[PDB]
């Protein structure tokens, strides 16, 4: 949801 | 000339990370465990970037990318420590500035866990593990992580097959003296799984005891189901 | 015509064992766990006899024979339950008279452990696991059990090699459509290791809680280091 | 020592 794992997978 | 996947994994290999233990802090089990968890947090950022280089990994759903990393992260960290340790004797190279011997393992409460990692080291030293084989096994450990939560089971199986094929083609070209070497490399994955499970359980228990500060990403992978 | 080791393992396969849950005892988590531990005790006697049929196993020291069985016993039990379950859906055939569904798993406190065993079942159903492959993997799980205590490391490695060779020769003859099938079979061993570790830990905790009687042999393998 | 595992490994 607000997951750091997700955010890092989505970025660059 | 060996296998392009192997070539690609070697250039995808992340740069060395320093532990940088706080020289102002007295030596203690809490310092050692704080240093290790901090190092793991930083390595996990680099592991996420590395996974994106693995052919097909990016084409999985974000859910499936998260599931494989939630199951395999600690196996990937451990395989790193094992590879850095192959030229050492009874020491574990967490980082070039963080080499743990038996006494430091006792002082940190890590004697049983570090003894199991040294068992992985001993086997890979006797097999003369090559960098090519290490980067390929790290990718296979990710693809083969046995997450309960996989959406596209066939896609995850095709990623396993692609990487396994890469290992077999590498071994067929580089190690004609041992036609079963690829299999022998796969046979090392149960011990990595066992060791990774014990590491996750040990660090989850330290999390529960509340005495060691831990960063957001490390905590998120420790809390995965 | 496939591989004589495979032939030999098939004829060494032990006869079916009945659970025989006590029909006079009311159904409870304690009855279910008592029945399972009793069944495991009896299966362990038959597993010891079976190991003696595995070429070279007998020529190891008694210490090395004990170490491999102390590390692999639960993997061998679990692989049995998984193989008996392949034609069933979401049920585990502990014995022909002891088939556990989800509710019985909840009532016994075994929902997490039985869910993991069903994950092994699901993978082996999709691979269409054959009896030949099952008996060969049971032998490989014994030889590859990663005991800390091995005296003759080279002898144990030669037993691994002999059995791995048997699997590869079986797959080369029976499954020319998939030249990586042997590797794919080896790739299932991490999940068996993981599941076996969780089973040992769960049953060790039941031992500690003192509410379930357990026989001498089962207890001895639970207490192994 | 007096191990049931050992005794079973030694017998028949
Ligand atoms: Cl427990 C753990 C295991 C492996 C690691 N590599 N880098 C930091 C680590 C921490
Ligand atoms: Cl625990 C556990 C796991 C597998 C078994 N097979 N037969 C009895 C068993 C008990």
């Amino acid at each position: 949801n607000n997951s750091l794992l997700l955010h890092l997978l989505k970025s660059q | 000339p060996y296998n392009k996947i192997v070539s690609h994994l070697l250039v995808a290999e992340p740069e060395k990370i320093y532990a940088m233990p706080d020289p102002t802090v007295p030596d203690s089990d809490i310092k050692a465990l704080t240093t290790l968890c901090d190092l793991a947090d930083r390595e996990l950022v680099v592991i996420i970037g590395w996974a994106k280089h693995i052919p097909g990994f990016s084409t999985l759903s974000l859910a499936d990318q998260m599931s494989l990393l939630q199951s395999a992260w600690m196996e990937i960290l451990i395989l790193g420590v094992v590879y850095r340790s192959l030229s050492f004797e009874d020491e574990l190279v967490y980082a070039d500035d963080y080499i743990m011997d038996e006494d430091q393992s006792k002082l940190a409460g890590l004697l049983d866990l570090n003894n199991a990692i040294l068992q992985l080291v001993k086997k890979y030293k006797s097999m003369k593990l090559e960098k090519e084989e290490f980067v390929t096994l790290k990718a296979i450990a990710l693809a083969n992580s046995d997450s309960m939560h996989i959406e596209d089971v066939e896609a995850v199986q095709k990623l396993q097959d692609v990487l396994h094929e890469a290992l077999q083609d590498y071994e067929a070209g580089q190690h004609m003296e041992d036609p079963r070497r690829a299999g022998k490399m796969l046979m090392t994955l149960p011990l990595l799984r066992q060791t990774s499970t014990k590491a996750v359980q040990h660090f989850y228990n330290i999390k529960l005891e509340g005495k060691v500060p831990m960063h957001k990403l490390f905590l998120e992978m420790l809390e995965a189901k």
